[PDB]
């Protein structure tokens, strides 16, 4: 799970819909138009012989995709935590109207925030000027911050790739890319045929990283760190 | 009395057997046995034919009522009649898994034989489950059961006669 | 052979046995009484406790304090044994739970027959024909159910029925080990766990 | 034509000679007649049933094996008659009352690995098939009939015991008056009637099996497949139930044109986990007999998780439970035991309840955002077939006789947090709607987890970090306070655990020293439940008498000094939850009394509550 | 449809014992008498109890219970040729004398659980709680038609699969004379008889683990067809029968099954000289049965007393100028966590006769009231009775009053005023009769009572609701150690308890049918604490006393009323818990009344009065 948070024009929307174009099951919600009961799953009257019967959400329909959330500080208190559970624990229980059941949501979700007063500030830390809550801070294992501070050469070279970009897409780092449908079909590859599986990670290195990394942590107050940072380093490994 | 101990019993009969050595007559406690002369027959205890067997020492034959024929005809009078019929040994259920478990490979169709006499033990122990209900709901006080074998009467007569004691005790409680 | 046999109870008979612990535990349901005479002191327990006072106490207290012309105290019969409940076991045997209404009905039912109650012969029959009754049932289960569960087969037997339940277990078990030959082995006694 | 009839007698003739034949063992041992016993055992108790084993029979006559997987409507009933005849012949002769000779039900199971519901494709219809799933629902047992006699309005004329087909197949009562000759009138054009007093009649169910939450494709609904179930199989199971279903793909036979509607008519029934065998039994015995069960049992709960020793142990207590009592007045006093986990994030709670809802007998997770009062207590509906109100249990009911897991308590709506209190201490669910009025049972543990008001506790703001109310909070008998502590040999330990775990996914699961596996515990608990109530001892009760008021005092007098009332309660509940904490630490050793050393370990896992309120 | 042939000679057999039953003369008579108090009280339904059949012929009986209507219909010709042998006159007034069955049954005792499709044709005994009634419909069993063209009457005699009959039947309504003439019919000379559907439900607290109640339909007709109300807890003695049907030449096997009832029994409220010693013997007796009433709680007393008033209930008053007070008592239990609140309303729930369970979240108000529902029957849609009305001369204990919706209590303000409930739905506008008492139990506003707050919103509840009630207690969970020392010994001995019959390792049984006969088979102080059992009685033949006021404890209550006026006027805002109202002096005049019903003293003495003004100090004047 991703979290990108920082400054308004800093590209997070872009990279959230390129994930959105790439990615085979891609879902796509942005804050206030989001719902608990929307993400998650929901309970409907059927149409036509009107029992009650359970529906999937968006959390539910990315099961093996990516759940994209734009806006992600814009949300409801009450919708954004009805993601808790299918972000941790993969999954969505229901207990309405006569329905008791988990359904498999064992989806990706990369969210997209603004810090409090549209403007990240370096006085404080993310702890002090995201707003977001510690249970849900915790649950995103990459977590990244985006500032739009001047810099007159970088600025510079920015310019330069955005109105050469404009010029490239008319209508008519150094290395280089691939072509995006080559793209596609190495990452389905890489995901459906492909299974790493891990025989040693020397253990003593991460294991002390940890440990102080909970020092620094509980010293600063930037970031909680509780157990899940550990698991998110053996996923980013494989 | 365990079912290993009418086992013991039923180890005295008698049966043959075909040996493959040669050995005099021995004395034994019981009553004397042999010559034993290879390839000829000769009649010895069930323990001593089992024993021989599992050593390699000899051939078993059946016995004579170890027939499908015979032992159709025996099954099927004792599913018509009402009472316990004769057996054609005193012991047959034993002397049927001793001879069938050791000497299958002599003994020829022996599955058949092993059926025809697990026939006969279903319907003679659901003709002793009707005696003993029969007792209890009547009220009797004596029974008569002719033609039942000591491992028939052994697997369910401690449970009847501790039934009887306790109806005999309820039914005279008043004696004084 | 030598194996342990607890002492036989002898509560169907016309007394109980004196060593037997079933006789025992039995004999201390308690049963309900009217005292005849005043009885000093005992008040205590239950100053002393007043002439025609109702109580209910244990039946070995009750046999050693009862007399045929009734001084101490005299003996009602507990409600099981009453005409009341004896129409219920005349209805079906095989539905009632003497286990509840024991653990040993026979035996505490034999013995209330010493107390010249006018109504023994009713008990006496109500006994032998509840016994009759319950035969085949407990003869069935005992000698057909074969390494399963008899928890609900044992639940509504009385002690006497549940001991005569594991005669036949016990018969079943031994002779299914014969067929598949498990009798030969030589074991260890159960005390081999420590 | 009759050579049909003549294949059908020698086909009966051949299954006969199976279940007359058909021996396990071997020469060295000893051999027993399976089938012949089995039946002779269940007519004997009254059973009337066996259940055959399709690779016994393949190996006894591969061909009839074959015949009952193409066909098995037609060769069933051939093995079910020939099944009557052993039974016949191996029970002749009978007492009284017994003469009349019973029809027997063949179940089916096998060895072979089963088919997703979605593997039941067109191909496969009037096949038998065996598939995995989970009871969702259960009808009411009812009568279908097996033979019947119709008799004609005219003339009187008489068809006697017309077989019934089984399944959800009808039958069709003849069009024209049979075998007389066309009088006057000829017909009426339904001349025939069901004869009231001659049907024959045998219970059947309807059950719902979902698709294995696991089976389902990526963002896909599970599926649901109808089940017929008859005779003995009807009330086998119950909704919550795991099972392996073996039976015949079949549509009904009385959105499309030619669209049939298909079910399952269920031949066998396999619970993969009311009995217990003999071996367990004893098994059982010993591992209650050995002194260190308790340390054994608490170590078996989430052993991939590190530490959380106590409250290990008390989801031990809260898994074997106290003894439900009935007082001689009437009232009620609960057994069951609520706890509540409360706390920073990533402390393994939600790994905790998952454990429990798998441990134990009776167990159901459910999110508290994800649930409503409705769904969680008991639901009131109109049903489609039929214009009237009825009833479905909700979370509570489901899990009525066990543990249900409320993961993300705390985020829950408080009108929906109401509706559990009569639940979690009268065990009631009392519902007057629509005309409806009853009292159902629920007679359930509350296994909650929670984070902060804050999320971490923030150990400054003290009583603030509880938005839950003193009622609720009341009906809980243990409230841990779980508290994310850095430490460094801990955190160090903590890792190297955490990837070890992970690396050690790979090693073929072997077994482990010094615990007991989960599919063990599991029986082991609910033996306990059904076998073991204990009580207090006088000198333990004395103690706890002592202990609580001392307990009370503190409590009073650390409010007085606060002059703020503190969020957590300690009342005449949390003295009975002390008192049922006893309990089932007695009832894991299946001792009948409490001693003082259960209560001292009850009032010591208590204290953990209590520092969490003090 | 409904006829069938029965072999005759097994009928003769049959109908001779059956004959030879009845004909007790030489015996006690026992029903040569009752069979007499059938003549006598103009009754064509004897009961007849099975023990007795089963004493006098064993196989008969056994033949009975398991061949249910051939033998029942044998059964019933013999009963009519024994009440035609005492009077003959009399037994033409009927077309058939029914026999109903009491007594022990053996096996055939059944819940509808139980109740499988091996017991059809059988008679069971169905025990369980009466959750749906029909509205009782005409059935016609025989029908005589008059011809007028040619001057002759026919009469016909009907059956169908509900009405088995052993005689020839139709199930046609003729239309025709045999010469094709119009025929009139005769709706005088026509015989037909009252027929009702109910359905009993499996006793909830008997269900296993994870099910919910199943249910059985049941055919009343004839005397039987308004014995049994919702609510009921019964017994219902039948035969147990599917119904084969049809639908346009096809067959659904699958049958719907009934019990067709021949005897029904309630489970309630079912010699003096005892209760007579007591009254005389106690002095305050209304002390010995208030401390006595719920043993399991400790303390509690002048709750427990109010309770014991709201069992015994005031007196009903209807004035001639049509004005209307109510008897009822109404307390309201205010009060912390875990202080025995829903205990006690679960003791009035197990010992009060019609208490009705119901909590805050789990009723609305249809369901408090009234709900419509379409008939299964018929389809029409009609009413079907909410909880208060089923409580109508009962009690409803209403648990977690305070999450209870204002939309639902709504209705409770017109129940507990007016003892009635209005209604305009389905084809009805109608005025239930709600006659009920009300027993609530409620959390003040955070949890907790707050000491530090006004009584009035520590109460969450508007004074408009609250002047419904009579009582109001406030239960708070005071911290004292002599208190807590005394409580925690009484609950640990109560939690030590175990039952007699019992073992001491068992786990509690879940339930099943242990009630194995029709009447109870077991049958004043405790095993000087009163006991349960003969509180139950002391409390029905003490409620319908219905004492009067006497001049000299009303002068003292006119007394003590404007006392506590006075001490409304001098209490301060925080502290009184409700004002003083004319409402308060009808609340005294009923405590006194229930008290004098305690004492069955049929006079309301300056005793009672003084516990009455007691009590109302005690629940008004606190903080
Ligand atoms: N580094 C960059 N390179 C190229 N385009 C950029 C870059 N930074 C911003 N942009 C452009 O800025 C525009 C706004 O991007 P957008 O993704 O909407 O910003 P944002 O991160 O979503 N800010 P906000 O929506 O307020 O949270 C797009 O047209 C981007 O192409
Ligand atoms: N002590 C531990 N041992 C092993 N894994 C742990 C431990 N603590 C946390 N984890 C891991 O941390 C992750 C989160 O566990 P989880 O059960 O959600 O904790 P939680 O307290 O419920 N988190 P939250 O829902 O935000 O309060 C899982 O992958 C666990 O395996
Ligand atoms: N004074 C008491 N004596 C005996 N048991 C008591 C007493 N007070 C409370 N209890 C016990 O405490 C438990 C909870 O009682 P309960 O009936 O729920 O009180 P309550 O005030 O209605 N609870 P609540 O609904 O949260 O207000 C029961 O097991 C009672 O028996
Ligand atoms: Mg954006
Ligand atoms: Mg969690
Ligand atoms: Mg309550
Ligand atoms: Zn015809």
């Amino acid at each position: 799970n991703v979290l990108l948070c920082g400054d308004p024009g800093t590209a997070k929307s872009q990279f959230l819909k390129y994930i959105e174009k790439v990615s085979s099951r891609a879902i796509f919600t942005t804050g206030q138009g989001a719902s608990a009961v929307g993400l998650t799953a929901y309970v409907q009257r059927h149409p036509v012989s009107r029992e009650w019967t359970l529906e999937a959400g968006a959390l539910v329909l990315a099961d093996r995709g990516v759940c994209l959330i734009d806006e992600f500080d814009k949300m409801n208190d009450q919708d954004r935590t009805s993601i808790h559970e299918a972000m941790e624990q993969q999954s969505i229980s229901i207990s309405k109207a006569g329905i008791v059941t988990s359904l498999q949501a064992r989806c990706t979700v990369i969210a997209a925030a603004n810090p409090i007063g549209g403007r990240y500030d370096p006085s404080l830390t993310f702890s002090e000027n995201v707003d977001l809550t510690e249970p849900i801070i915790s649950r995103f294992d990459i977590l990244c911050v985006v500032r739009d501070t001047v810099d007159p050469v970088q600025d510079e070279m920015l310019a330069r790739f955005v109105v050469g970009s404009h010029v490239r897409h008319h209508p008519s780092y150094g290395v280089e890319p691939l072509p995006q449908e080559v793209l596609k079909k190495y990452i389905i590859y890489a995901k459906e045929r492909v299974h790493p599986k891990l025989n040693q990670m020397d253990q003593d290195k991460v294991a002390k990283m940890y440990s102080d990394l909970r020092k620094e942590s509980m010293a600063t107050g930037s970031i909680p760190i509780t157990v899940r940072h550990i698991e998110s380093m053996i996923r980013m490994a494989e | 009395m365990d079912a290993a101990e009418v086992e013991f019993l039923a180890e005295k009969e008698l049966v043959t057997i075909i040996p493959n050595f040669s050995l005099d007559k021995i004395y034994l406690i019981g009553g004397d046995l042999g010559p034993f002369n290879p390839g000829l027959p000769v009649e010895v205890p069930l323990w001593l034919a089992i024993n021989l067997k599992q050593r390699q020492k000899c051939r078993l034959l059946p016995p004579e009522w170890m027939d499908v024929e015979k032992l159709e005809k025996m099954r099927d009078h004792e599913r018509k009649e009402e009472t316990f019929t004769p057996m054609p040994s005193p012991y047959y259920m034993e002397l049927t898994k001793l001879l069938l478990n050791h000497a299958s490979d002599n003994i020829p169709k022996a599955d058949e034989i092993r059926t025809l006499v697990k026939d006969m033990w279903d319907t003679r122990i659901a003709k002793l489950r009707v005696s003993a209900d029969s007792f209890v709901r009547q009220q009797e006080a004596h029974a008569k059961l002719d033609n039942l074998t000591l491992m028939e009467i052994n697997t369910s007569g401690t449970f009847l006669t501790q039934a009887l004691n306790h109806m005999y005790k309820l039914r005279t409680n008043l004696q004084p | 052979s030598e194996a342990y046999f607890r002492v036989e109870s002898g509560a169907l008979g016309p007394e109980e046995n004196f060593l037997s612990l079933d006789d025992i535990l039995m004999s201390h349901e308690k049963l309900p009484v009217r005292t005849e005479t005043a009885m000093p002191r005992l008040g205590a327990f239950f100053n002393a406790v007043p002439q025609g006072s109702k109580l209910e106490l244990p039946l070995w207290l009750a046999k050693g304090l009862f007399d045929n012309k009734r001084r101490i105290l005299s003996v009602e019969l507990p409600k099981i044994y009453q005409e009341g409940w004896r129409t219920v076991f005349s209805a079906d045997p095989n539905v009632v739970d003497l286990h509840k209404m024991g653990p040993h009905f026979y035996g505490f039912g034999s013995q209330l027959l010493h107390f010249d109650s006018p109504e023994n012969a009713d008990i006496s029959q109500s006994l032998l024909q509840t016994f009759i009754g319950r035969f085949r049932r407990i003869m069935d289960s005992s000698q057909n159910a074969y390494n399963e569960d008899t928890s609900a087969l044992v639940a509504r037997l009385d002690e006497m029925e549940r001991g005569l339940f594991q005669t036949g277990q016990k018969g079943l078990n031994d002779f299914q080990c014969w067929e598949k030959g498990q009798a030969s082995q030589i074991t260890a006694s159960n005390l081999v766990q420590n | 034509a009759d050579e049909g009839q003549a294949r059908k007698s020698q086909l009966q003739r051949r299954f006969k000679e199976f279940l007359r034949q058909y021996r396990v063992g071997t020469d060295r041992t000893g051999f027993t007649f399976k089938y012949r016993d089995e039946l002779k055992r269940h007519y004997n108790l009254g059973e009337y049933w066996i259940e055959v084993e399709m690779e016994d029979l393949a190996s006894f006559d591969e061909d009839l094996a074959d015949y009952l997987y193409k066909q098995p409507a037609e060769h069933l009933q051939l093995l079910e008659e020939a099944a009557k005849e052993v039974a016949d012949e191996v029970t002749r002769p009978r007492p009284s009352g017994e003469e009349v000779l019973q029809d027997i039900q063949v179940m089916l199971k096998s060895d072979a690995s089963p088919s997703s519901i979605r593997s039941l494709k067109s191909d496969m219809m009037s096949h038998l098939v065996k598939i995995p799933g989970i009871i969702i629902a259960a009808s009411a047992v009812r009568a279908k009939a097996t033979r019947i006699s119709i008799q004609c309005r005219s003339c009187r004329n008489t068809l006697t015991n017309i077989a019934m087909r089984p399944g959800l197949e009808g039958y069709a009562l003849p069009r024209k008056c049979n075998t007389d000759q066309a009088g006057r009138p000829k017909c009426p054009l339904d001349p025939y009637f069901i004869m009231p007093d001659k049907c024959k009649c045998v219970d059947f169910q309807t059950l719902k099996l979902q698709e294995l939450p696991d089976a389902v494709p990526h963002g896909e609904m599970p599926r649901h497949m109808q089940l017929y179930c008859d005779r003995y199989l009807c009330d086998k199971v119950v909704p919550g139930n795991r099972v392996t279903i073996m039976g015949i793909y079949s549509i009904k036979k009385f959105v499309g044109v030619g669209i049939r509607s298909s079910y399952i008519r269920v031949l066998g029934i396999q619970v993969d986990t009311g009995a217990v065998s003999p071996q367990e039994e004893e098994e059982f015995r010993r591992l209650a007999a050995l002194p260190n069960v308790y340390e054994v049992i608490s170590k078996s709960i989430a052993p991939s998780i590190f530490g959380g020793t106590d409250m290990k142990k008390a989801i031990a207590c809260l898994l074997f439970g106290g003894s439900r009592k009935r007082l001689p007045d009437g009232l009620t006093r609960r057994g069951d035991i609520n706890l509540l986990m409360l706390g920073d994030p990533g402390t393994a709670k939600s790994q905790l309840l998952k454990f429990v809802e798998k441990c134990s007998p009776i167990g159901v997770y459910t999110s508290g955002k994800g649930s409503s009062a409705a769904g969680l207590t008991a639901s009131v509906m109109r049903d489609p077939s039929s214009r009237n109100f009825i009833m479905e249990g909700g979370a509570m009911v489901l899990a009525d006789g066990g543990v249900v897991c409320i993961d993300e308590f705390d985020k829950m709506r408080e009108d929906d947090r109401v509706a559990i209190h009569e639940a979690m201490e009268q065990q009631t669910i009392s519902i007057a709607k629509a005309g409806i009025t009853t009292t159902l049972n629920s007679r359930c543990s509350v296994l909650a987890a929670a984070n902060s008001v804050f999320g971490r506790w923030d150990e400054t703001k003290g009583e603030d970090n509880i938005d839950f109310m003193p009622t609720i909070l009341s009906r809980f008998d243990m409230i841990f306070i779980v508290k994310d502590e850095h430490n460094e040999e801990r955190d160090v330990m903590l890792a190297k655990h955490v990837i070890t775990l992970h690396v050690s996914a790979l090693t073929q699961t072997q077994a482990v020293e010094g615990e007991i596996d989960l599919a063990k515990l599991k029986k082991f608990i609910a033996y306990c439940r059904v076998k073991c109530g204990p009580r207090l001892s006088a000198e333990a009760a004395e103690k706890l008498k002592n202990r609580y008021i001392i307990m009370r005092s503190g409590a009073r007098q650390h409010e007085r000094d606060s002059d703020r009332r503190s969020s957590i309660p300690i009342t005449v509940r949390q003295l009975e939850a002390i008192v049922r904490i006893a309990e089932a630490l007695s009832k894991m050793k299946l001792q009948p009394f409490a001693t003082e050393a259960d209560v001292e370990e009850a009032l010591r896992l208590f204290q953990v509550s209590t520092l969490d309120a003090a | 449809a409904g006829t069938v042939v029965l072999d005759d000679v097994e009928l003769r057999e049959a109908q001779r014992d059956y004959l030879d039953f009845l004909d007790d003369e030489e015996d006690q008579g026992i029903y040569q008498s009752k069979v007499r108090e059938l003549i006598s009280d103009n009754q064509y339904r004897l009961i007849v109890n099975v023990n007795d059949l089963r004493r006098k012929n064993e196989k008969r009986a056994n033949r009975l219970l398991n061949n249910a209507f051939e033998e029942l219909v044998a059964f019933q010709r013999a009963l009519k040729d024994f009440v035609a042998s005492i009077d003959a006159t009399y037994a033409k007034q009927y077309e058939e004398f029914y026999v109903g069955l009491e007594g022990s049954f053996g096996s055939k005792h059944v819940s509808p659980r139980t109740l499988t499709s091996c017991f059809l044709s059988c008679v069971v005994c169905v025990e369980g709680i009466v959750t749906k009634c029909s509205l009782v419909r005409p059935k016609v069993v025989r029908s005589v038609h008059y011809c007028p063209a040619t001057k002759k009457t026919i009469e016909r005699r009907y059956s169908d699969l509900t009405t088995l009959v052993a005689f020839p039947s139709s199930s046609v309504y003729p239309t025709k004379d045999e010469e094709n003439n119009p025929l009139e019919t005769e709706y005088g000379l026509s015989v037909y008889k009252d027929h009702q559907t109910i359905t009993i439900q499996e006793m909830p607290e008997k269900a296993p683990a994870g099910q919910l109640p199943r249910s059985v339909d049941v055919i009343l007709d004839d005397d039987l067809v308004d014995k049994a109300k919702p609510g009921d807890r019964v017994q219902v003695v039948g035969t147990y029968r599917c119904l084969p049907g049809k639908k346009g030449g096809y067959t659904s096997g699958t049958f719907r099954t009934v019990l067709i009832a021949c005897n029904v029994k309630q489970m309630s409220k079912d010699i003096a000289k005892i209760k007579k010693f007591s009254k005389t013997r106690s002095k305050d007796i209304f002390d010995q049965l208030a401390k006595s009433l719920a043993p399991s709680i400790h303390g509690h007393d002048y709750v427990k007393k109010a309770i014991l008033c709201l069992l015994l209930g005031g007196v009903e008053r209807d004035l001639e100028n049509g004005s209307h007070i109510r008897g009822d008592i109404n307390i309201l239990l205010i009060g912390d966590p875990s202080v025995a609140k829903s205990q006690l309303l679960r003791y009035v729930l197990c010992t009060a006769p019609r208490a009705i369970p119901t909590t805050g979240r789990g009723s609305s108000g249809v369901g408090l009231t009234a709900a419509v529902t379409t008939d299964q029957e018929t389809g029409e849609r009609r009413l079907e009775a909410g909880a208060m009305v089923l409580a109508d001369r009962g009690v409803v204990c209403i648990d977690e009053f305070d999450k209870m919706s204002d939309m639902d209590r709504t209705a409770i303000h017109e129940v507990m005023e007016q003892g009635r409930v209005t209604i305009a739905k389905a084809g009805i506008h109608a005025r239930l009769n709600a006659r009920c008492s009300v027993l609530a139990a409620a959390n003040p506003v955070y949890g907790r009572y707050d000491q530090y707050k006004t009584p009035m919103e520590n109460i969450g509840l508007q004074d408009s609701l609250l002047s419904r009630f009579d009582l109001l207690f406030i239960m708070l969970d005071q911290m004292d150690p002599e208190q807590d020392r005394e409580i925690s010994d009484h609950v640990l001995r109560m939690h030590r308890y175990r039952a007699p019959g019992e073992q001491d390792g068992d786990a509690m049984p879940l339930g099943s049918a242990v009630d194995i006969l029709a009447t109870d088979d077991p049958n004043l102080h405790g095993t000087k604490m009163v006991s349960a059992a003969f509180m139950k009685k002391y409390i029905h033949v003490a409620k319908i006393i219905k004492p009067v006021l006497t001049q000299e404890s009303a002068t003292y209550i006119a007394e003590e009323y404007s006392r506590l006026r006075s001490q409304d006027s001098m209490s301060s805002d925080t502290a009184r818990t409700s004002p003083v109202t004319a409402r308060t002096l009808e609340t005294l005049i009923r405590l006194a009344t229930a008290h004098a019903k305690a004492r069955m003293s049929k006079t309301v003495d300056l005793q009672d009065a003084e516990e009455a003004v007691e009590l109302v100090q005690y629940a008004y004047f606190k903080k």
